[PDB]
């Protein structure tokens, strides 16, 4: 009924970061989970989204070549991989998915994770 | 039995081709020769009078779901046997035959459907699916999903993703 | 690609009053694929409206939402002190996805 996200991480420029968004019931059930970033006091900015079922994915042109959203059915885990960290990326990252258990889905994005703080 | 094992090409799972073998004194002399209905003790002496022979290509790990009375992505949406199954489920691996350089994309398996399947039923229709409210007159990518996904079947994976051919004979009276 | 503009930037009205917000777009957006979010300092965002006309489960009826074409609006009838927050408008019909700028309401 909620989303679980890893704790804070620390990285220096040039490295890569992996963030895990772990849910329940994703397997066997359609679930379109997106990824949103938010710096301190700035507007929310979109990153990516992925369909847990078919693996279909789409990335922002700007964040292309820097973002890789990977899926794991067995553990019901979602991976957001970012490479070549830049100071502009230091921000909070949320994973959001719509309430989905009965095959059908709540069209809107309602569940939202606790957030993860990444600083570099 | 010369036509349903040495075939150059097999059908997918979202569809499947069977037959109506008859009037032939089945030389059952013919690897997981797992038989459920009647054991091979007397399979060479019978009066069945009517036999079918399906055909399927699936990943190794998913073969277990073929057996009756089990749940699974391909056994609850593509092919489910009845609880009173009377037949046999033969299967081996096609690691070095169906696998191809850079993989093969010709095989598919249905991923979404409205409801479960009834025994011995198939449905071949590629249309947008999924919604709460479904005002999806057009074709889109949010909750309107292409129903079929293609296997990978790369030239070389470890056992568990390689292609297994499985044939499920369905006897009758 | 689609650019969303949110106005007014800031609002200053006492509790109980009526506030109105405008979310403007640059191209036709299906009215079934728009939503609004509420954010308080440090917490996670909350879903308010899905489809621009359907209120999320359990949210007070004082909220209201309408609009069509390339301009959508949100109206709140009876404000209260805990509602002071920043609201973001998101169009979520056409890829690539997009959000709004943000607003503030106080007294």
């Amino acid at each position: 009924m909620q989303l679980v996200q890893s704790g804070p991480e620390v990285k220096k420029p040039g490295s890569s970061v992996r963030v895990s968004c772990k849910a329940s019931g994703f397997t066997f059930t359609p679930s379109a989970v997106q990824w949103v970033r938010q710096a301190r006091g700035q507007r929310l900015e979109w990153i990516g989204w992925i369909v847990v079922g078919s693996g279909n994915t789409n990335y922002a042109q700007k964040f292309q070549e820097r973002v890789t959203i990977t899926r794991d059915m067995s553990t019901g885990t979602v991976y957001m991989d970012l490479s070549s960290l830049r100071s502009e990326d230091t921000a909070c990252y949320y994973c959001a998915a719509p309430h989905c258990n009965r095959t059908n889905c709540y069209d809107g994005f309602d569940l939202w994770g606790q957030g993860t703080v990444v600083t570099v | 039995f010369d036509e349903v094992f040495n075939a150059t090409r097999f059908a997918s799972v979202y569809a499947w081709n069977r037959k109506r073998i008859s009037n032939c004194v089945a030389d059952y002399s013919v690897f997981t020769f797992k038989c459920y209905g009647v054991s091979p003790t007397k399979l060479n002496d019978l009066c069945f009078t009517n036999v079918y022979a399906d055909s399927f290509v699936i990943r190794g790990d998913e073969v277990r779901q073929i057996a009756p009375g089990q749940t699974g992505n391909i056994a609850d949406y593509n092919y489910k046997l009845p609880d009173d199954f009377t037949g046999c489920v033969i299967a081996w691996n096609s690691n070095k035959l169906d696998s191809k350089v850079s993989g093969n994309y010709n095989y598919l398996y249905r991923l979404f459907r409205k409801s479960n399947l009834k025994p011995f039923e198939r449905d071949i229709s590629t249309e947008i699916y999924q919604a709460g409210n479904k005002p999806c007159n057009g074709v889109a990518g949010f909750n309107c999903y292409f129903p079929l996904r293609s296997y990978s079947f790369r030239p070389t994976y470890g056992v568990g993703h390689q292609p297994y051919r499985v044939v499920v004979l369905s006897f009758e009276l | 690609e689609i650019v969303l503009t949110q106005s007014p930037g800031t609002l200053s009205l006492s509790p109980g009053e009526r506030a109105t917000l405008s979310c403007r777009a640059s191209q036709s957006v299906s009215s079934s694929y728009l939503a609004w979010y509420q954010q308080k300092p440090g917490q996670a965002p909350r879903l308010l409206i899905y489809g621009a006309s359907s209120r999320a489960t359990g949210i007070p009826d004082r909220f209201s939402g309408t609009g069509s074409g390339t301009d959508f609006t949100l109206t709140i009838s009876r404000l209260e002190p805990e509602d002071f927050a920043v609201y973001y408008c998101q169009q979520y019909g056409r890829s690539p996805w997009t959000f709004g700028q943000g607003t503030k309401v106080e007294i």
